[PDB]
């Protein structure tokens, strides 16, 4: 299938193929850095911002061949949204309706419904 | 002064000493507990730490020596000197004498007890 | 002070002294040990319900000789109430009875 796909793409020629691609592809969803997670270790607790993986994983989770890969992606996304939803509580939230996560709602929710 | 010099003599000479002689050497040593001089009790505890490390591994004299040394260490584990208390705690709380595993730490420290501490 | 105090106490005669001590006023304030705390380690995190210390830690922090003791007790009490009110962020009467217990103590202190 992929072979025939690239065959088509080359057949169409560049003047057609460039139609594959201004918000200019990104906005860096959160103006802040959050969704932190300290990975556990016997000696240290390095912190990880899970949010950085959202734009990628979503595209993987929403769009993917490799049923195995897509299933892994969607399961992992389910885990992260569970974690983030739990992190919604215990937050000081006196600046916005949902300061620690408001834009992430906007990004996720359409993807959640599609999935 | 004589106390200190005697204890320093003892500390220098212990590695060559035989356990059998060391037994009746230490038997009149142990009385410097409760002696009102931090120098004396600290040299005491130095000697006892050496014994404990060198006898936690036989010769029944050596066995009783080790038991007595541990006992007097426990005795020292109460002091009028907070500094002595701290240093002997560090000795005891150290991993070799208190296993790193918290389970094993607790299990080992269970043995350490006197009906005076 | 304490020597003279006990001397006076015995001087009174026990028929007065027994007035030192009904509903008996101990019911394990909260039915739930809602003061869960897993102590750190390198292998495990055993959980402690600091609830049991509450009355004790209050009374000693409320009244005690040995200013060192009282200061340590009240500092630890500050820390623990600090923690629990931090723990108030939890599932939605959380420490309602606990608040009833503690607030008068807090204000007197």
């Amino acid at each position: 299938i992929r072979i025939r796909v690239v065959q088509m793409l080359g057949s169409l020629g560049g003047q057609i193929n460039k139609n594959l691609l201004m918000m200019k592809s990104y906005v860096a969803w959160d103006r802040e850095k959050r969704l932190s997670f300290a990975v556990p270790f016997r000696e240290m607790k390095p912190v990880i911002f899970l949010d950085v993986f959202l734009p990628r994983v979503t595209e993987l989770a929403l769009t993917a061949s490799d049923r195995q890969t897509k299933v892994a992606a969607c399961e992992l996304l389910h885990s992260m949204v569970m974690f983030m939803l739990g992190k919604a509580t215990q937050m000081p939230e006196g600046g916005q309706g949902a300061p620690p996560m408001y834009q992430l709602y906007k990004r996720t929710f359409p993807v959640l419904l599609r999935l | 002064e004589r106390q200190k010099v005697c204890l320093d003599i003892i500390y220098k000479m212990m590695p060559k000493l035989k356990p059998v002689e060391l037994r009746e050497l230490l038997n009149p040593v142990v009385e410097f507990v409760s002696h009102p001089s931090t120098t004396c009790r600290e040299q005491m505890y130095n000697i006892l730490m050496w014994i404990h490390d060198n006898y936690r591994d036989t010769d029944n004299d050596s066995q009783e020596i080790f038991k007595l040394a541990k006992d007097v260490l426990i005795q020292g584990l109460i002091d009028e000197n907070p500094g002595l208390q701290l240093i002997i705690r560090n000795f005891w709380s150290h991993e070799t004498r208190l296993p790193s595993n918290t389970l094993d730490r607790l299990l080992a420290l269970n043995s350490l007890y006197s009906p005076k501490i």
